[PDB]
């Protein structure tokens, strides 16, 4: 009727409101599952779901964002936090109550089930609030920079962030993506290139290397940690374009340092870690095959000029326990090799 | 393996042993597990698992359900097949709904559509929408065809109540042989 529906909804209304105030204890839930059950049966769903989404939203605005608003310069992190445990406790309890419309009304209406809801006016309201956004981002990515350096963080608060972001997402990672991951790889990548710079200035090739693959290692280390496990594949891939793809021919053209010394004085486990590190990346193998294809040739040539079949077999030996030791018996290399030989012994 | 625990369950049930909450409806006081109820549905897990008083409570009471269905229900949960007729059917649907039984409320509907006639039509059009089985909305409509009733199309408006005022001429899909049915009907219907 008209007048049944609102003496019903005012119960409903004080009830959630209720929730929202932790003293829940005390509500009947026989009655509140009942009540929002004949709700629904009378058509009035609608309604419901309505004054739902205001009570809630109200909520949120009102309090919730203002919690997390005074909060920003103390503890912001474990407020924000505690707000969404808060958030996700009262809409247990409201999806339980409501649970007949979550079940049956909301799906031929093709509106947001209760819970998920929740998330949305979560996401919206607070963490998108735009000041919550911007501080939360800035305190993430600063707190990742700081343990770069060397500096001690709290990476439980690092890893609820990026949970509840993951949560917010509704069964996806589009709002984790776009509010932390993105923001997160490119300042990566340009502290990585900083990095780089000054290790490929001061270094060798090999300490260079051994340096790249222990720096992909704790970047995964921090991955498992603190972020969510698929952002692991796209951080790896940073480090690997910054460190190793940009810098490729730098490296192994290094004087006195990369592949040609490498070869001269005959050190496998070098051309072995070099080998495995521009595995990774398209063209650091073709980079490889095509430095020491020059040097092949050009020596190979000088030799041609001027006995001459043991010095012949003998280099063949040693690019077969290259070939075989280092380079892992690899097609590319083998050809590459057979194609330096068959040039210069024409 | 699982069959056989709940046929032993049965057993714990009716002589009464380990038994930590009873639920009693109008006549009737049933003994039962907690952990049972609150496995086999949604409400009662929602009950017994909440922050909210009921969970404290050891005995407690549920209504717009029947004594006998209750105990039918409880013993569906317990022995997870059921009797379904077209006396009880209408009670049913709806008081399984209430507790969040889904596959007997489907039951139900199956059981509802498979008799239509038509004559019956009437509540399961009606009761699908009070009861939101739309599956069984559009299984009714559907099966409206050429009826041509003064007295059962009687049937058809009775128990739509009101909405249906609107409903009635808001489907555009009539088609009558009788184009009288607009008038006769409401002075009538203004009778009544």
């Amino acid at each position: 009727d008209e007048k049944y529906v609102n003496s019903i909804w005012d119960l409903l209304k004080n009830a959630i409101q209720e929730i929202q105030r932790k003293n829940n204890s005390g509500l009947s839930f026989e009655e509140l599952y009942r009540n929002a059950y004949t709700m629904v049966l009378h058509k009035h769903g609608e309604k419901l779901y309505t004054g739902l989404r205001e009570v809630v939203t109200e909520h949120l605005i009102n309090k919730v964002r203002e919690d997390v608003l005074n909060s920003l310069n103390n503890n912001f992190l474990q407020t924000l936090n505690q707000a969404w445990n808060d958030h996700q406790t009262a809409m247990v309890m409201i999806r339980d109550i409501l649970m007949y419309m979550d079940r049956v009304y909301v799906q031929q209406n093709n509106v947001e089930n209760v819970y998920n809801l929740g998330l949305i006016i979560f996401r919206d309201q607070v963490v998108r609030y735009g000041c919550i956004r911007d501080h939360l981002r800035q305190t993430l990515l600063d707190m990742i920079a700081r343990e770069r350096k060397g500096e001690v963080v709290d990476r439980g608060a690092i890893r609820n962030a990026c949970q509840m972001l993951m949560i917010l997402g509704l069964e996806g990672r589009s709002v984790y993506e776009e509010d932390f991951e993105a923001p997160f790889l490119e300042m990566s990548a340009e502290f990585f290139q900083m990095e780089s710079q000054k290790f490929l200035a001061e270094n060798s090739a090999s300490v260079y290397i051994k340096k790249v693959e222990a720096r992909i290692n704790e970047e995964i280390e921090r991955v498992m940690h603190c972020l969510d496990k698929s952002t692991e594949e796209p951080i790896v891939k940073v480090v690997e374009r910054e460190l190793i793809s940009k810098h490729m021919r730098t490296i192994v053209e290094m004087e006195n340092s990369g592949l040609v010394h490498m070869l001269k004085n005959g050190k496998t486990e070098d051309l072995g870690c070099m080998y495995k590190l521009f595995s990774r990346v398209p063209n650091g193998l073709k980079t490889m095959c095509e430095c020491m294809s020059s040097y092949l040739r050009e020596q190979g040539k000088a030799l041609v000029s001027e006995d001459y079949r043991q010095g012949l077999d003998d280099l063949k030996s040693r690019f077969d326990r290259f070939l075989l030791e280092s380079f892992n018996n690899d097609r590319l290399f083998k050809q590459t090799i057979a194609g330096d030989f068959e040039y210069f012994l024409n | 393996h699982m069959g056989k625990a709940f046929k032993v369950m049965n057993e714990l049930r009716s002589k009464q042993l380990l038994c930590d909450v009873m639920i009693v409806a109008e006549d009737v006081e049933i003994e039962a597990h907690r952990v049972v109820l609150a496995a086999c549905s949604p409400y009662f897990c929602a009950m017994f698992t909440g922050d909210m008083s009921e969970s404290a409570a050891a005995a407690i009471e549920i209504k717009d359900v029947d004594g006998q269905t209750l105990s039918k229900l409880i013993d569906y949960i317990y022995t997870a097949e059921i009797e379904v007729t077209e006396e009880n059917v209408q009670v049913l649907l709806p008081a399984a709904s209430l507790l969040q039984l889904m596959d007997v409320r489907q039951n139900c509907c199956d059981f509802l559509q498979s008799q239509l006639h038509p004559t019956n039509c009437l509540g399961i059009r009606a009761f699908a929408d009070v009861h939101t089985c739309t599956d069984l909305l559009q299984q009714a409509n559907a099966y409206a065809e050429q009826h041509f009733p003064e007295v059962m199309l009687g049937e058809e408006f009775l128990s739509l109540s009101l909405d249906q005022v609107c409903s009635l001429i808001s489907s555009d899909k009539l088609t009558v042989s009788s184009e009288e049915k607009v008038f006769e009907a409401v002075i009538s219907w203004i009778n009544y």
